[PDB]
């Protein structure tokens, strides 16, 4: 079996401009595990992610996130790109709510 | 409060990018440990239980998992065979764990999977193991022969709540946290929909409802996914995509409620980039 | 703590 990775790009708080927030990417629904996640900044790394360790919930659908200290301004855009098996890597941008 | 203990083994045949063999153990459906097969070792993820269990504890748990890695690595090749695959990438998936209510009453369940998809699980009412298929018939013929729910029901309601126990002791201040929503109503231009946002809260229950005029509205409303953020609480939004002109005859509130806490916002709220 | 993997398939 193999299942596509649902992506989700969201911030902790809401995401207005000039106010420190956190970066989320969360990441489920990929089948078999090999993954890899990254966020960046203008298709630039940031550095000091953090990646939850792979883990289910009971229907065995596997997820994982990653996250990162950032601090929204105009223009900028952030990106998570996923990379699931031999499949192309593929890029999710965020989008604010407000 | 509510509390539960759980395990989930991820076992994989032919991958690469993470271990052959991971194990998390979770209070609350929160990490508290780890282990995988690189390392070899089972080791602290929160505080609480670092402080409060010594090397004793890590070795033990350690050979335990050792023992795991072990006995996955035979499972996932039979079960391949059964199936008739001798190639590729294949998981190995196994859960279980514990719950303990205000009740005092009990719960556990004990479940294996393969390729993300049913294989047995245990009835500890019976005694018995479900088979999803008839490759997996061959297990539950094996183990009720065994005696293996004996061992398991007796893990899931003595053992596992003892652990359980003294761990919502050792964590009492972090599990039995209440931490209450920041609640923000959203609006990225004066005419997009409105999004009522949920943020910072724990536990995970939620509930986020529409308002027009004063009632409860369930037209037009895209509640979102529980979400989770990077400390142990959650988010959640709800959208209501209505023209702004239903927006001037009308009076919609958001309503968010949590715990033994309600917030309320309307347009006097709304925050915006634009 | 985790309980022994007991028995293979």
């Amino acid at each position: 079996r193999q299942s596509d990775p649902k992506v989700q790009v969201y911030s902790r708080n809401p995401g207005e401009y000039g106010k420190a927030n956190v970066l989320i990417c969360y990441v489920s629904g990929f089948h078999p595990p090999d993954i890899t996640i990254q966020l960046l900044k203008n298709g630039v790394e940031i550095p000091g992610s953090t990646q939850t360790d792979l883990a289910f919930e009971e229907g065995w659908q596997f997820h994982l996130t990653k996250y990162v200290d950032f601090l929204p301004q105009p223009g900028e855009e952030y990106t998570c790109r996923v990379r699931h098996m031999s499949s192309p890597t593929k890029s999710y941008t965020w989008e604010p709510d407000m | 409060g509510t509390h539960s203990l759980k395990y989930v083994y991820t076992g994989v045949s032919r991958g690469i990018d993470f271990p052959e063999f991971t194990a998390v153990g979770m209070v609350d459906d929160g990490q508290f440990m780890y282990f995988d097969s690189n390392s070899m070792k089972a080791v602290p993820k929160t505080e609480w239980i670092r402080q409060n269990e010594g090397a004793d504890y890590w070795d033990r748990q350690t050979q335990v998992l050792i023992g795991a890695h072990q006995v996955f690595k035979d499972s996932i090749q039979i079960v391949m065979e059964r199936f008739n695959q001798s190639k590729g990438v294949h998981t190995w998936q196994n859960m279980y764990g514990c719950e303990l209510n205000d009740d005092g009453t009990t719960q556990g369940f004990y479940q294996y999977a393969y390729d993300g998809e049913d294989f047995v699980s245990l009835d500890k009412n019976t005694l018995t193991w479900t088979a999803a298929n008839p490759q997996a018939v061959i297990t539950k013929h094996k183990w009720e022969a065994l005696a293996v729910a004996e061992q398991n029901k007796g893990y899931l309601e003595n053992t596992c709540i003892e652990w359980l126990k003294k761990y919502v002791a050792y964590g009492k201040d972090t599990l039995e946290r209440k931490v209450s929503p920041q609640v923000s109503l959203l609006q990225k231009d004066p005419s997009s929909p409105v999004t009522c946002h949920a943020t910072g809260f724990y536990p995970s229950g939620v509930t986020i409802t529409w308002q027009k005029n004063g009632q409860d509205h369930d037209e037009d409303v895209d509640l979102g996914e529980l979400l989770p953020n990077e400390d142990g609480s959650f988010q959640r939004m709800s959208t209501l995509n209505v023209g702004p002109d239903e927006w001037k005859n009308n009076r919609f509130s958001c309503v968010v409620e949590h715990q033994d806490k309600t917030i309320r916002k309307t347009e006097d709220d709304i925050i915006t980039n634009f | 703590f985790a309980n022994f993997c007991l028995m293979m398939i």
